[PDB]
């Protein structure tokens, strides 16, 4: 059904398909009777496909209407036996019997083995529906394969309607090569493949062109096919390019109509620096994760408060504040804390302001740079899991010292309004103020 | 009945035995047994378009089967030319079905279509063969069967009415229409170039006379094959180089042909590009959402229990954002929208806990003015402390009752289909003292506070203290 | 500066620019001295272009800075004489004189006057930013002229390369025709053009190809140019394909959504067709511009009252309910009335209904049938200009007669509550009631 | 690390990378041993590319985990060493050394020098994400360079296949040019460069086509490559063209159907242009408005607060209400105060509705219009720095004196709930708001 070994086996019958896709057209076009170097290998493959004819009874048959995989040993045997049985059965009949019953069939008969190509289509369907597989490398491969297969079948058919012509001189290949029936199959195959790819790519040199009316009609239909095939290829390549670059094109519009916003205004260039230094950083921490906000917020608050509890909980309980407090108050306020990132050498809380917010560090570091009338001096080294500026907001005195990030680090914002609206809902104010005035020791 | 039948199914509908528009000695233009006949005529057009160019260029098809074949096509097209007298027609500016023979006649004749069709249907070459002894010749007389290209308007109408029917794929129909116009132009160019080569003096300086000397003596299908082959290799821009232009007439026609071909092929590539790009516009948008979720949950180390709680959710968001596009009746006239709304919501509405005992006037003034919304299984419709502009009457799914508290929250009550919610605030005018979040993909009916109240205390006067009675019961 | 007398003219110098865009490269390529039939029809065009370098001093130029014409003589003089004067001056020196100063410069001289092509570039930029012109045929024509001009000048350069060559039998054209210097200018031009289009289009038959290295080098750059030009063409034809394809493609989505809506809720097969009729009607009377709410709602009602006024004011006083009323109340009424269309044979108002709206006819007609153990009781009809459901509303009794459209009607709607609160002005309701009572008598 | 001198040294090496990208395949294909005119230029270029090797031990590198320029010597050294040092080293060993090691390697050895193309790759990847550079013309210069390089490499490989063939008259070039091994180098390079463009372009005149099977195979693979390359060029151009004008067709049709309707019912010209003016105005003032989502992404409230301070802070001291409250609470209130744009003659606060939004105006002209019993008149026309709609939000009363604009006014909205959950905390203010409120 879904077993590990099974999936490996099915992915092994596929390289055997890729083998048949090349060999069956090749024996159609280029060969008249089984030859040892090939009539021994396509018997092996027939055995490996007859084996899967019996092993496809002991499989876990799955229905979509009912999500249960039918493990019955007898209801699978009556569904597979319905649709793909005589097809998969006749497809593995060795050509040595089809010749015994009737000669002059070896070519058209073993073209039935193209029936084992549903496996490739099924594998590609599974690949694109998957999510661990780059859609680029799964779509830009179904096209390469169908193109190579078209080129190959066209080569073999166009050589076949040349080998069977009653006079080999008035053919598309006998016009260049005098006696092409006395040349290595390698050379004939290369000439045919070369013609077919020159006419599919619309180069069309002019050597190797139709010479009589049968080749002309085949070529008319082949070129009609190629017209649509190439339009389809260009469509899919445009679709790949459009989505492949859709990210940079968006960051560019962001920067564009965020400089514009500074032009339909007069902002001093200093803050027009921090803005573009924060917007770019916001794009380097989104192509890498850690700040996928406009996804995280589109979730329900009953999950968006379960994530931000799995990350910042075992961090917040180690603050010197929140020493003794009911776990539920923690889980409650940690739910509401907007995490933001900051470039290095950035002043988050510049000294002598209104004590509005207070942050908690999770990464990076900074220091409490102490600025007097004129001086710049630092006495601290804050680390992961430490508060800043909270003394100001829990006493409504102006901020004590500047803070300048000395790296790139992410903090947790929690405004004073929400904090006071939360703290009153419980009585932990006592323990909080206790620990806080205890901090002065 | 309806104006929808005539303008929507591409092949018309089945006429049953007693249609009110049916009349004696009239067939309706939207009937199936007519829009199937007028497709048989399009199948015949597909042959007449081919044959007209063919025997224009090749000039020896007449002395054979094609001359008697396009008479039994110049008959089916002469049958229709009189059948279109008993055929109704949708009148613009009064979307009726004009069904008086006099008016149908007067609209048909006064149009160019009648004279053009009576021209296109005239078998002039058989006329020549019967008056004289044979067609015989002509460098220009064969231009007469170019009139039959007038019939090509029927294929235009067909492709025009297949691209409004939404049962057929829209860009796919355009690609088949483009394919038909292409293989018609390949045919036209092949026959024109053969015509140019056939009437050129000194025939060994043509494009075909250089390769095959006696091309004027070979079966017309050898010439036709060569011409189709040439026009295909220059349409597709392969250009092997055998069969190139030799004299000035061919050079001129050929560089007009392959000048228009640039635009034709760029058009085809544009159509296929738009097909492919639009067909895969939503699958990617859904995939680009599962992608960043996995990226975010893998960069960090969230357990894969709360990583299939975000994947098994955004599916619901896609579904609910799709279900509010099936809202179409936001523009239809009120007199009809208030009937769909009636049939859908009158049951749910009238047997609600508060609306009980209301007169039908206010009931209809309500049902006509409501519109429904959908909600994912975990969003909260109304949370506490808001001023109460709205109150909801849920029709499907459920909604859970919670309030504000020091602790996170408490689950008080579960509400089933046909129950009100958030009405305490909107009634008592005090801010909403409750919070309500959904627990399944649910549908709701919202009521504006201002409009509801002004409606209840102003429109009708027979409403007093029974809403209080029921209100008190809760 | 703006009138027709400067638009039938400045668009007459555009057919004279198309003439120069053909003649100048042709002179360069195929001619060495001013032969008669073109050395006189090229001074005519010079005069016509000389007339314009003086009639461009008496022309008002409007900048968006001034937002209007300038009319300042000296300003126009100095503005023209700044940039496009010396170019326009040299462009119109007669060739017949510029050869007296230095022969052999004739050809290269009559290619300065391709500077005039700025006027075609300007006309196209004008035509694109304008309506009444099918935008699909002003981008499917600018690229066509670019293509034709490129083909032409490439042909005229590539023939010059071969004409200015010793041993003409080693050229690209001498290889085909032994004596091409003794053929009609028509012949050589047609051959050059034929090569140039076979190459532009990438057909490349293979006769008429480069032979020596100068031609190979020219052709390298010509093909490199065409490779970009073709990609540019295909990039544009992809835009013009989704054009006007947004009202017939939303209609399909509307119909599909309506079918799904009628499916999910199990609507009976009488409201489904009744809904589809209105949906199709909304698309028919949108292809005719009869009514677009999306262009009415988008404007604020302070403007959106003037349109409704000008469209319905004249009609709104020939109704018996509003004979004598101060015009302000009439204006408020005509302000808040939504126009809505109705397909034929549909009940806008059916008997014994709760009276909620009242309509005013502006188009079509309708019948007042009544059913009482029997239909078909036509009592009367209404024409464009009368009012329906007025007494049922202003008396709060159920509707008396049932109105069904007989054509594609259009009505003005006003529900009961809005009319009541807007009639809460002064005693004018007395006049209204007096009118309605004297009406039935 | 970032110095202009270093950033121009690095841009000067790209100049010699473009030189290498032409010379390496050229001597792989057309030359069999070093010759003076080119064996001394390449040595000069190797000297520079060798100096760069010793100075790339003295340039810091930006650590992507902590955005710091690392001036540490040993970390720089070891990072370079591990990442690519020997690869940059073999890329500059002179070809004379290879010849002394072994002949018949001069060709295949100086194709390693194509390792330097990482620099031009990085340069493009750096430019198309810069804002000072046209994205169109930068993305077009990459498609041009890739195409030119492919054409050049194919030309040189194909000529190499023809030159190594035993019989020279059985080749693709030997078929036309009788004795091409004695023609000039310029003619031989031009011929093979011309072949590879009638092929990449897909013209394919027909002269100069493959003759034997080695050439047929190379050409099979080359034309396969070209199929994808051309599809990729067209896909890039279709994306540069379609995305450059994406909304223009939407705005154009919504502004053209307006004209269709306005001249389908014959509207007067004077009136029928006020609507088009208001349309083309509303299409700007809303796009300019949603472009103020760059304050939701610069969301760090130490940044958006500084912007929303500088933009309108002096305004919040000349208003009727906040005259003498305080400075601190004013900062937090203005920091939760967001601006909005409104087209001329639109209503922002219609009379008789639930009070939600306290509004402030900075510029433009708005009027305090009143709805009469059945008509409409005005009491006042509010100007800059004056508050509207305050009457009702502080009273819980329905709103009074509906407001209408006359042009763009750039209002400044503060919502009900946000206001009150601000005032509940910071109780220093309270009844002083009223003290100056009920003053009139
Ligand atoms: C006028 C006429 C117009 C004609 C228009 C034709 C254009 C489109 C062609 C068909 C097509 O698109 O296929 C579809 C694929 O269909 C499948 O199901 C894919 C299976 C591919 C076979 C791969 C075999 C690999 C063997 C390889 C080895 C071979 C040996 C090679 C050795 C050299 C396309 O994708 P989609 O999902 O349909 O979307
Ligand atoms: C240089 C100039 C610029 C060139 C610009 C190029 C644009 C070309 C597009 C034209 C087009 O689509 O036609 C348009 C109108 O016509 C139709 O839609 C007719 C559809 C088919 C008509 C005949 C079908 C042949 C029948 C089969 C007979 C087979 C004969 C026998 C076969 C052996 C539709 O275009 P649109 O995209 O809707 O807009
Ligand atoms: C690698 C290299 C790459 C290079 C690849 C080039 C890409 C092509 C781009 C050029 C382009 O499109 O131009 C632009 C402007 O175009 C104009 O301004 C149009 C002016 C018309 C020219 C003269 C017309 C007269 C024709 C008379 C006939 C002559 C006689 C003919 C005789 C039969 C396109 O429009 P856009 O959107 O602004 O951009
Ligand atoms: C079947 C198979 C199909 C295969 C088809 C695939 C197409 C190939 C595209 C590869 C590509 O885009 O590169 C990518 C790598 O980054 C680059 O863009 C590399 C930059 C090119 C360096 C070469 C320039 C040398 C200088 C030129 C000097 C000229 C030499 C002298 C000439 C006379 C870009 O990808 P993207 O940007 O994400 O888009
Ligand atoms: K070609
Ligand atoms: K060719
Ligand atoms: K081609």
């Amino acid at each position: 059904p879904y077993d590990h070994k099974y999936r490996i086996w099915e992915a092994f019958l596929v390289v055997l398909v890729v083998y048949t896709a090349w060999v069956s057209p090749f024996e159609f076009g280029f060969l008249r009777k089984p030859r040892p170097p090939l009539s021994i290998t396509d018997n092996i493959v027939n055995a490996f496909f007859a084996i899967d004819i019996i092993m496809t009874f002991f499989v876990g048959y799955l229905d979509k209407s009912t999500y249960l995989i039918v493990d019955d040993r007898k209801q699978i045997a009556f569904k597979y036996l319905r649709s793909w049985f005589l097809l998969d059965l006749v497809s593995t009949i060795p050509s040595e019997a089809a010749m015994r019953i009737s000669s002059q069939s070896y070519g058209l008969f073993n073209m039935l083995r193209l029936w084992r190509l549903r496996r490739v289509g099924a594998l590609f369907a599974r690949l694109e529906k998957d999510r661990n597989f780059n859609y680029f490398w799964v779509r830009c491969a179904k096209l390469v394969c169908v193109t190579l297969f078209a080129v190959h079948c066209a080569a073999c058919f166009y050589y076949l309607i040349a080998a069977r012509n009653s006079n080999p001189a008035k053919t598309w290949i006998g016009a260049n090569v005098a006696n092409f029936l006395e040349e290595s199959l390698w050379m004939r195959y290369v000439t045919s493949m070369y013609w077919s790819i020159t006419t599919l790519t619309t180069v069309g040199y002019g050597d190797l062109h139709p010479v009589n009316t049968k080749e002309m009609i085949f070529d008319i239909f082949y070129m009609l096919f190629n017209l649509g095939l190439t339009a389809y290829l260009i469509g899919n390549m445009t679709n790949l390019v459009v989505h492949g670059t859709s990210r940079t094109r968006n960051f560019r519009d962001t920067i564009q109509a965020a400089s514009n916003f500074a032009h339909r205004n007069h902002l001093p260039p200093r803050l027009q620096d921090q803005m573009l230094a924060h917007l770019c950083l916001k794009y380097r921490t989104d192509s890498e994760g850690l700040q996928q906000q406009e996804t995280l917020d589109a979730l329900p608050k009953a999950i968006r408060s379960s994530i931000s509890h799995f990350l910042f909980y075992s961090l917040m309980d180690k603050v010197y504040l929140f020493r003794g407090v009911s776990n539920d108050l923690l889980f409650q306020l940690v739910s509401e804390m907007k995490a933001e990132y900051f470039p290095p050498k950035e002043d988050v809380i510049l000294q002598n302001e209104a004590p509005t917010d207070f942050y908690i560090l999770v990464n990076g570091t900074a220091d409490l740079v102490d600025v007097d009338t004129g001086t710049e001096s630092i006495v601290r080294e804050v680390k992961a899991g430490d508060i800043i500026g909270e003394i100001g907001v829990l006493c409504y005195r102006p901020q004590l010292f500047t803070v300048r990030t000395k790296r790139l680090c992410q903090l947790l914002r929690m405004n004073r309004t929400t904090f006071l609206n939360i703290i009153q809902a419980n009585v932990g104010d006592g323990t909080i103020i206790m620990n806080n005035l205890l901090q002065h020791l | 009945t309806s104006v929808s039948s005539s303008l929507l199914p591409a092949f018309g509908t089945f006429i049953e035995d007693d249609n009110p528009s049916s009349k004696p000695f009239i067939v309706l233009h939207f009937d199936r047994r007519y829009r199937l006949w007028e497709l048989f005529l399009v199948i015949l057009v597909g042959y007449s378009a081919w044959a007209s160019l063919f025997e224009l260029a090749f000039e020896k098809a007449a002395e054979g089967a094609l001359l008697t074949i396009d008479l039994v096509v110049d008959f089916f097209f002469a049958v229709d030319i009189i059948l279109t007298f008993f055929v109704s027609y949708l009148d613009n500016t009064t979307y009726l079905n004009v069904t008086d023979h006099k008016l149908i006649a007067k609209r048909y004749l006064k149009s160019v279509a009648f004279v053009m069709d009576v021209a296109s249907t005239l078998p002039i070459q058989f006329i020549y063969k019967t008056i004289t002894g044979d067609v015989g010749r002509g460098q220009a007389f064969g231009f007469l069967n170019l009139l039959r290209l007038w019939r090509l308007r029927r294929v235009a109408e067909l492709f025009k009415r297949l691209e409004k029917d939404a049962h057929f794929n829209y860009f796919v129909i355009r690609v088949i229409k483009l394919l038909c116009v292409t293989i018609f132009w390949i045919h036209l160019a092949g026959c024109i170039l053969y015509w140019i080569a056939y009437h050129y003096p000194r025939p060994t300086d043509t494009w075909i006379g250089s390769q095959v000397e006696d091309f004027k003596e070979r079966s017309v299908w050898l010439g036709y094959t060569y011409s189709m082959y040439w026009s295909i290799v220059t349409l597709t821009t392969v250009g092997y180089g055998d069969l190139h232009a030799v004299n000035s007439r061919e050079k001129t026609f050929n560089m007009f042909y392959m000048l228009f071909n640039i635009d034709l092929t760029s058009y085809i590539i544009g159509i296929m590009t738009n097909l492919v790009v639009h067909g895969a516009l939503r699958t990617f948008a859904m995939r680009s959402a599962i992608n960043d979720i996995l990226r975010y949950t893998s960069k960090n180390r969230l357990p894969d229990t709360m990583r299939e709680q975000m994947l098994a959710h955004m599916q619901l968001k896609f579904k609910t954002a799709e279900l509010r596009q099936e809202e179409v009746l936001q523009d239809l006239p009120k007199a009809i929208r208030s009937s769909i709304n009636q049939h859908l919501f009158r049951s749910i509405i009238e047997e609600a806990y508060l609306f009980k005992g209301f007169p039908e006037g206010l009931l209809v003034q309500l049902v006509s003015q409501i519109q429904a919304e959908y909600f994912p299984p975990k969003m909260e419709i109304i949370l506490q402390n808001e001023i109460p502009t709205d109150f909801y009457v849920i029709v499907s799914g459920g909604v859970d009752i919670i309030a504000s508290k020091g602790v996170s929250e408490q689950v008080l009550a579960k509400l089933g289909p046909g129950s009100m919610a958030g009405e305490i605030g909107v009634v008592f005018n005090i801010p909403q003292p409750f919070t309500v979040r959904t627990r399944r993909l649910s549908q709701v009916i919202r009521i504006g506070h201002h409009k509801f109240k002004e409606m209840v205390q102003s429109d009708n006067d027979v409403d007093a203290k029974m809403i209080i009675a029921n209100f008190m019961t809760y």
